[PDB]
Formats: structure tokens, sequence, C-alpha cells
RNA sequence: CGAGCUGGAGAUACGCUUUGACUCGGGGAUGUCCGAAUGGGGAAACCCACCUCGUAAGAGGUAUCCGCAAGGAUGGGAACUCAGGGAACUGAAACAUCUCAGUACCUGAAGGAGAAGAAAGAGAAUUCGAUUCCGUUAGUAGCGGCGAGCGAACCCGGAU
RNA sequence: GAAACGAUGACUGAAUCCGCGCGGACCACCGCGCAAGGCUAAAUACUCCCAGUGACCGAUAGCGCAUAGUACCGUGAGGG
RNA sequence: CCCCCGUGACAGGGGGCGGAGGACCGAACCGGUGCCUGCUGAAACAGUCUCGGAUGAGUUGUGUUUAGGAGUGAAAAGCU
RNA sequence: AACGAUAAAAGAAGUGAGAAUCUUCUUCGCCGUAAGGACAAGGGUUCCUGGGGAAGGGUCGUCCGCCCAGGGAAAGUCGGGACCUAAGGUGAGGCCGAACGGCGCAGCCGAUGGACAGCAGGUCAAGAUUCCUGCACCGAUCAUGUGGAGUGAUGGAGGGACGCAUUACGCUAUCCAAUGCCAAGCUAUGGCUAUGCUGGUUGGUACGCUCAAGGGCGAUCGGGUCAGAAAAUCUACCGGUCACAUGCCUCAGACGUAUCGGGAGCUUCCUCGGAAGCGAAGUUGGAAACGCGACGGUGCCAAGAAAAGCUUCUAAACGUUGAAACAUGAUUGCCCGUACCGCAAACCGACACAGGUGUCCGAGUGUCAAUGCACUAAGGCGCGCGAGAGAACCCUCGUUAAGGAACUUUGCAAUCUCACCCCGUAACUUCGGAAGAAGGGGUCCCCACGCUUCGCGUGGGGCGCAGUGAAUAGGCCCAGGCGACUGUUUACCAAAAUCACAGCACUCUGCCAACACGAACAGUGGACGUAUAGGGUGUGACGCCUGCCCGGUGCCGGAAGGUCAAGUGGAGCGGUGCAAGCUGCGAAAUGAAGCCCCGGUGAACGGCUAAGGUAGCGAAAUUCCUUGUCGGGUAAGUUCCGACCUGCACGAAAGGCGUAACGAUCUGGGCGCUGUCUCAACGAGGGACUCGGUGAAAUU
């Protein structure tokens, strides 16, 4: 609704068709999201209004800071029109209020979580979205991804209290095709509707399958795709 | 292509003796009993426009 | 050069020429706009600028790449040269190594030619004396699913 | 292949003239040579162009063209 | 959204008013069902009639991007 | 054979060597949400004038879009550039690459969008928001005057800046009516004598104490610097002080006055026909936008470009003795496009071709409405062979005795039905629907009376065989198969029971995400997303549900051991030399991922040996035998329905069973109606046939 930047439609890549469907949709502007927060730390902002973008899963809230300039920032879960809100490590373990995990007392749910002392929030975006920090370590801290994982995230790393917004995606039916259209291509094209050249599943003479794999070549149910690689060390228990 | 098509070439002869009845037959011409210049029968002479009296002109 | 010329053009008209036209040989001076194109833009041949000198007409400059600067490269060439990259049909009466072939093609640099060139060599006479080319050696030696098939070099004779 | 020698993409890594490479695994001997710097005419290849010639053609031949990359076909490259 | 009644375990039921819809009928427009005609065509895919959609997953211009084992595809090996 | 739509043509006059075809005249007929008119694209001189008449033109040409010559195209305000940015292109520096090259921030190119000043008439043979007349406006440089000190960026901020549907008030464009006005005449066939007939009936600008819907707006003092890199008086955040209706600022348009313009016609001259001069009226009433007032109102989710000009600010910097702003006169006015065709004979289709082609305007009457349909204005056409004939046969039609599906693969084809109003309306249901269900009645004219009309209601009367009197205009129903559904596809034999679908599941991915494009440690898509998200696969609304079998394959999980590569490691063997050496091959043991092995996993490949089918369905889109068997319907039923179970060979997300509604699907039945048929006939048109003109083809 306010002040923002414009977002362009694109599926194919430098050229061709990377992301397979992606097309439709009724056109969008992008809404500069304040992920960091840590030039902001001492000044209390209000919360001017809680709004609509269609870019995330999840409500945003717009913030007036006590030295004029606004910034949109992501809405939690109870957070009011008219609600204070403050960032820096000094800090209460309330609504919007933005501080680092080592201040974050255990158990206190969070959202919009960095992964770097920098950059922005990483983790927690979408809708209902939550993150149980489970306790402290070093420098670091174990926390509970939505998913289930255990990231060892170092407690310099900033967040914000309470769980994601936008209620729950359920009420969403979407209920007829062309909802779906009024978003991104005809879905999921079966393999098994196509050829032997276009697809492993293609050919036969009905309705088949036999062997298990995706467009190109792999195989979709059950194969763990994580590389040997380093930030591995710094998560415990994954699955679910 | 086209359904039903000719066996062979016509020869000259056969040809030619279907032509046979194609022989134009001459006008029976009669001349004008006024302006003297020919005339088809049951018409008007071209010449003067007669035909017992004058009726075209020129 | 020595009487004609006014292009093909066969075309009438105005003219020019022994103060030597025309044509032929050789230098110059002009040379719009595009095009490496080079002020900037561009759908080549068109748009839009700025700096300088200039009375306006008009004259010159403004691309990058090297080095102080003089000065050098940008692009273009029929084939021929060398370098980077490198097929398949085909033959093997099938095909896979092998063959086609380092052939075709692409690309880079270049010249009137290039490339190669002054023995850590050839080699078995303690012979030879930079390179290229031709003859020959010789279908020899040898390579090879030892299959199809591929195939040197020293010696000697010349071009230089 | 018994596969030397050259070449070098990767890891290494020397002698310096009673020193080094070479001579078809490798060794001894015997013999031939001085790498790791550059330059270098001429004989050779070609023919856009030029001139001369011909048991070369003479208008369905000869270049595609007695002249035309034109007319014509193709978005095009291309073809003609 | 405003008025009206109803409590057996019940729901809403009525009026007003509003102005929803991959809603309906149907031109433009987009399409191509069935027959016939056409079948050296008017035409290298059409004609008359009939028929499907017709506020949507809609139609359409201009500009621009993706191509040869490559593209594209509401998927026929379709189109390029 | 053909001469390119079945929208006709006819006669008269002219010209000319020659005329169905060219010209003129009067009729006819055809289109009129077009078959008129205006752009765009594209074409390129096809436009006009004057000539021509080989070829082109499906015939003929005296003619033309054809051949020749000459002409015509005029812009400060219209489109474009000297302005701006989108997708995309490009891109010094910077990132990658055997090459050539691929990427890329700023910037720059790029209209399809933003911005921006001119209206009304006149008129060449052919141009007109361009020329010409009338009266405007825009910026720029200077001149005289006003004013008397700032001006204000390459930076800030404000603003430009944006959806979809529905809709209230006023309005014009614009259209209709009249015994309103104005102008010309006349009319006779029977009448009318005007209260008939025909035509016209206001456009630009300036001024007004005139009417006016609608629309737009708050002003100012201060503080915090912690925000706009910094500054700022500007902008934002918080506070204090006058903010209801009122109130400011705007007038879309209407009116009045003037003025320039036009206006039906009228008047002379006329060189076969145009030119110059003149000029009447301007009313009342009804309709009416998709245009305007305008950035209105409301509702909605799918949440709706950017950049410049522009308005506000200070930094710099020049100057306050010549500021900006205002006013009036002079001056200034660049480049390209502009003819002509442009739903078509000038464009793409080889053709003067029955196709294709984006935007705008598109009148009247009748009709619920309308861009529908019939007739018709303006305007434009009769489609570049023609004339006779009136056989077969062919196409496109009209009627048809009795019969009415007997036709037939099949009611294929064609009838029937048809709009608006009123009554009435089933099983079944997802409570919406089915439903236009089915069935029935009405409908014209006139007079009276009642009301809300553009009309409607009641009452009475008339006329015809018939009253949506012509045109546009659903036939319906019972049951089943498949798919839920709108949708989608084989350009050019398949529209479907295929694909997509909302909904379900299995699964992978922790963010330089999996995954994808790619020379590449480049760059990018996924995503300026972050597990209520993204990839992949299967199934396919909804309802009830989804059994058993982990032996083989695959994925996920374990390690006690077997296997296993280069390399580390060299026991031992051997070559040569007198010799030290220099050399060829070289075990053991150790050495990762994999594979053997164990365990799990089925909405994994699969099966009904690892197990033998849980419901539910079953002679089925599955059934061989087979026209199974009995029943139904029929006069008679290889199909169809219903049971049955002996499932050659159903069965649970290659989903099982069922389902309201949906269907250009597929099957069976009934009503209706009918040339589908007994069984054909007659009638029309266009070919076929005949003359004159032009004159192909496969084939041989
Ligand atoms: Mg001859
Ligand atoms: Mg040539
Ligand atoms: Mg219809
Ligand atoms: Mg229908
Ligand atoms: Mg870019
Ligand atoms: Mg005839
Ligand atoms: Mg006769
Ligand atoms: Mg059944
Ligand atoms: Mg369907
Ligand atoms: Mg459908
Ligand atoms: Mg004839």
């Amino acid at each position: 609704l306010t002040e923002a930047l414009p977002k362009t439609g694109g599926r194919n890549n430098r050229g061709r068709i990377t992301s397979r469907f992606i097309g439709g949709g009724h056109k969008r502007l992008y809404r500069i999201i304040d992920f960091k927060r840590r030039d902001k730390s001492g000044v209390n902002a209000k919360v001017a209004a809680i709004e609509y973008d269609p870019n995330r899963s999840a409500r945003i809230a717009l913030l007036h800071y006590a030295d004029g300039e606004k910034r949109y920032i992501l809405a939690p879960e109870g957070l009011t029109v008219g609600a204070t809100v403050n960032a820096g490590p000094e800090a209460e373990p309330k609504l919007g209020n933005a501080l680092p995990l080592r201040f974050v007392p255990v158990g206190a749910v969070v959202h919009a979580l960095e992964l770097v002392p920098g950059k922005g929030a990483q983790l927690a975006r979408s809708a209902g979205t939550s993150v149980q920090v489970q306790g402290k370590e070093s420098d670091y801290v174990i926390v509970r991804l939505p998913s289930g994982e255990l990231r060892r995230v170092h407690s310099e790393c900033y967040a914000t209290i309470g769980a994601v917004g936008n209620a729950e995606h359920k009420n969403i039916v979407l209920g007829k095709a062309g909802r779906s259209r009024w978003l991104g291509r005809k879905p999921h094209q079966r393999g098994s509707a196509m050829n032997p050249v276009d697809h492993p599943h293609g050919g036969g003479e009905g309705r088949t399958g036999a062997g298990r794999v995706p467009v190109t070549p792999w195989g979709k149910p059950t194969k763990g795709l994580k590389t040997r690689r380093k930030r591995k060390t710094s998560d415990r228990f994954i699955v679910t | 292509a086209k359904h039903p098509v000719p066996k062979k070439k016509t020869s000259k002869s056969k040809r030619d003796m279907r032509r046979s009845h194609h022989a134009l037959t001459a006008p029976n011409l009669t001349e004008c009993p006024q302006c003297h210049g020919k005339k088809l029968s049951h018409h008007i002479c071209p010449n003067c426009g007669y035909y017992d009296g004058r009726q075209v002109l020129a």
C-alpha cells in the first residue's frame, strides 16, 4: 500500500524454461522488508497497520519509527495495530521485539531468524512458522526449525518474538483450477501422459508406470539429496 | 488424379473424321428490292433500312 | 600524339580544337554519405551533439587498444601457409579398436608467399655437416581386430 | 607392444665440463652431440589479376552469364 | 447488511435490499459438432446450413525472449 | 470442362473504324453494425489531368488499378525525434571462457505506455488540426515599463503512480415528435386545398452581479535528530493550538449579449457545363452513452509498471548598484511522416482469388432490450462473358393423398418445437439445482374506463383459415455406460471415455536449498522465496472406504565379518658391469566409496513361489464358450435394462464402489413430427443442352 518495488514475472532463466510450469498471476509489486533490523537498535517504532503482501504467505506490518522513517516488517501472530516494538539486545521477550538468541530465554517461540549475524532473516518466514529455543551451547544456540531439524545457530544472530501470522492455509481451499491459474501455470503435467521421447514414464498402451523416476534422470520417492558439505556439522538430527 | 481419362492419342484421321459435321453453313442471301445491297430473309436491309417502306434510319 | 573530338548510344542541339583538343603514359589537387567506421545514437547510407578557429558561408577535432613520444593495431582479401578445435557417411561385405582423416568444416594470426632453419641431429662409414622442395630408395623396413588396410628413413642423384 | 626418444596437463625435482643428453627396455663399453635465448635470404605452394599459347569449346557446347548473380523463387541463409 | 418468527439435540425459515458467479441465453469476437456441397476447388483445408464458448484457465495488437537431439507443448510425438 | 458466389437488370441518348460491356439519362434490384465511413499495418505512385489501346483484363473494350507524358503530397501546436522509462537489447570498469565468444552494476538504446501548446470555417482536376481567412495558444533571446532581493541542483522529499465488478446524481455528442418557426412551389388519379406535401432548424470565440449537478481541499506553532549520505525553511514521526454541517477553490455543461462562421435554398453568366454573388428561420417537448463532470460511490481479492517533466527544499555558486515573479510589443518556429488504396481488385494468399487482417464511427421505423432480425437514410454496389432453350442427370429449394421410422449401421437427413407474458411443473438431490422440466392458456384491430410509462389492466365490439399474421425463433422425455464439473487437444480424417483440473497422498529439500540451464569456481532460474515454502511422482470434486504378501528389484537404515582401487610399503627374483652401482618385474600386510550380508519400507517397481482376493462390483469399455440362463420391453429384441455367478482373464489411490448436477460424449427405449421410407409426383432456381466470344487438364 506504500512506496515499494516493481515485481516482474519470469519463469525461464537466462532464456530457457528452468523451473517447470509457473506463468499466470494477477501481477504484483514487491514490498521491501527489514529482515535484519540491526541499524534500528535502541529506537522504538509504532505499528501503523498490518497489510496484504502477495509475495509472502504471511501478512506484513507497517512500522513508524520515532525518527520518522517507516519499514515493512513481518507480522507475528498476536500483534495489534498501535503496539510498540523495539530492536536491540536490550529488549523484552514480547511480540515483535527484535533481539539476538543469547538474550532470548529457553523455550521462547520465535520466527524470522538469520543464519549469519547480519544479512537478515532466513528461517520461519511463512505463515504460522515457529522456532523453538532448545538451549545455549557456547557462542551458539540449539534451535528447532519449523520442519523439526535441530540447527546449531550462533546466539549472535537476531530474531523476532512469537510465531508468524496469516492464520492457517486451510480455509484456503483454492477450489477450482483458475485459482491455481491466477498464481502459476497449468500444474503437475503427468509424465505418464507423455511419450517415451518426453519423459521416462511416457508410452505404453493405457494408464501404467515402471521404475519410479523424475522429469530428467534421478528417482522420485525416497533418495537423500543433500551433499557431503561443511554446514552438516552445525546441525544435529534431521528427519521430518 | 482425373478419374476418367483418354487411353490413346486420337489419330489424325479419327480426330479429323469427327469434324466432318463442323462445316459452317453460308447465309441464304437475297438482294434488297430497293437500296440494292444484300440482306437476310425476314430481316430489314442493313443499307437503307427498308422492309416494304423505310423503317430504320441510314 | 598530330586532327580530330563531343563515353556505350547508334540521339538531334549547344560547342571545343594546331595558342594543339581527343586518346594514351605519369604525378597531383578535389572527393558527399555509409561502411574497421572511430563524437554520440542507429532499423548501413540516417538522426542528435559538443569543443575550436571563423564575418556568416565554411575549416579542423572529439573510439578504443600500446608506449614518453614519434609512431603501431582495429577491417578487407580467390586459392596457397601455419596455429587452436576437430566430424560422419564410408571401408572393414555386420560392428565396437582400426579406416575414412587430422580429410571436411569452424576459429586466430599473416605474407607475397609462408612455414621450417644453424645438430643436446641424422646415423654405424670413428661417414655426415642448418632448412625446404623434386627424384629415388620403396610398397623396402615396419605398423595392424597382424584383419580391412596404413607405410617411413639413412645412402645416392639434383633445385637452391 | 620388450616402447626408447620427442611433447606436456597433474605432482615432483638435478648435475655444471675427472659435467650433461643421445644412440628403440636396461647395463658396460664404444661412438655421435652441448638443450632449457632470439634473428635469418634462396630453391616450394597458390592464382583474384596480366600476357602468350592449345589434335580446348563454338550458342542444349564453353564460366551460371556472348554477360546476369540480373530476371525470377525463398522470412532468411540460399538458389537461379 | 436492516426488520420478522423459532427453541423437540437441532439447523434456519419470511420479507426487504444488495449485486456474487471458471452462472445461464445470446451478437461482435474466439472455436470447429453433424450433414451436404466442394474434390484438375472460389480455396494446398473452404462454403451454406447446423452446432461449442461468449467476465474468463477469456479474446486481441504492438514490442521482445526460447530452436534443431535443441525449443515449445492443459500431452497428439502436436507445433516449430 | 470452364469464364471465380443465383444481388437482377431494362430501354433511351452520346461516342467511336468498331459498342451487351465506355459515357450520360431515367428506371429497376442488392448492402446499410455495411457490401457506408475513419485510421493502422503493409503496398508504393496505384491519386489527379491529358493521351494511348500490343500485352494484361477469364468475353468485349473507345474502358481501367493497365502503357506514356505532365502534375499533386505544404505543420512551433496532429504522429514521431531533438524528453522519459518497460520487457528486452546493450554495456568503460568488473566476472567467466581452447578460440570466435558467454555474462554483468551504474549508464545508455528501446512504445506497445508517460509527457506535451489550435480551434472554427474556406477550398486545386488531385493537399489540408499543414495552405488561405477569422480569432487563439506554447517555449525561447532581447527591447520599454513594473518589482525593488534573491535565484534555487547532477542531491533530498512530495507528485506523476495506475486493478476488477457493480453503480447514484447532472450532462453533452446525439436522436425523435409537433397546427413552433423559416423557405420553395405545387397540387389534379376519387378525395385533400392546408392544420396538406417536401426541406432546413446553431457551430467557434469573447464578456456576464445569470442557472448549476457533480467534483477537489484542512491551516499554523513547536520538539526529537535517532530518518531522508550531509544540509534545508522541504518531507516523515510524536505533541500543543482553530478543524461537526458550515466553509473555502473548481465550474461539466445550460442561459443571455455580441461577434466571426455556417445554413434550406435563391440569383445571374454558362465555352454541353461548372464558376462567381446572395442568404430565411433557429422554438417547445421526450430520449440519450462505452464521451464528459471526474482521481465520484460502494463492494471485492487474485492486491493491481517504471522513469521524466512537474511542485516543494537546502549544498555549491553568482549577486544584492542591474533579483525572481508580472505586463505589453518586436522577434523566433529545426528534422521525418502527411497523395492514394487500407475487411480489400492497390495488404498476406502464384490470380482482378467465396479465405485471412488490429482500432474507431456506424442513422431511421417496427421489435422487452440490442451492434439480433425484416425494410430502409446517407453512402456504396449489381460481384468484367453473353443470349436462347425449358430433356435426361446433378446441386440448392417449395408443396405433397393415405400411411408415419415400416428407411436404416443409426431417425444420418429433414420436419416438428420456436419470442414475450400468465398458469402450472416430477423422480432425485451435494439443498444450489434439476427446470425453459413436463403440460396448458394467451397474443390482432377498435371504443370506453382505470393506472406508473416508452405502455399496461379490466369491460364491450370487429375482421380473417390463421393476430410473435412476414424475418430472427429450444422439440421433449425414460433409462444406462464413461468422465465429477468450466476448460483442453491431434493447423490439414480422431473433441472423446484423452490431457488439465480443485481435492488426496508418497517423497525430497535448511538455504550458495534440493532441482534445472550452462564453455564456466561465470552468470541465472527456483526466489528478491525460506518447510502453512519449493522440486518430483502418482491419483483425481464429493461420499463411504483403500485387504493380504517384504522372497526378487529399488530406496532408507546397521556393521561382526567376506570382498575391493590407486597409493603407502618393499620381503623375494633377475639383467649387466671387475667393482661400487646402475637396472627389469616384484609379494605379504595396510588402503575409501560400492557389491555380497542383516533389518525395515507398498498412495515403491510389483504379486493374489513371499502370500493366495478384505469389502464392494461382476456375462461388465473387462465374457472365450455365447445370441450363457430366467425375467423386462417387442407382434417378433445377437443390442439395451434387471437379477443370477461358471470372474477363459474385476477389485481397492496403474484407486474400489457409488453419486446430484454437467456433456456438439457413447448405448438402449418412448412421445411428437416428418419424403427416412411404401413410392414417388409436381413446381422453382442454378448447371447440364443450343448460338456468338475467350478456351484448359490429367492421359496418350
Ligand atoms: Mg545454332
Ligand atoms: Mg556474375
Ligand atoms: Mg445460438
Ligand atoms: Mg446450449
Ligand atoms: Mg540489464
Ligand atoms: Mg445462361
Ligand atoms: Mg427450337
Ligand atoms: Mg449399473
Ligand atoms: Mg469432461
Ligand atoms: Mg465441455
Ligand atoms: Mg461456345
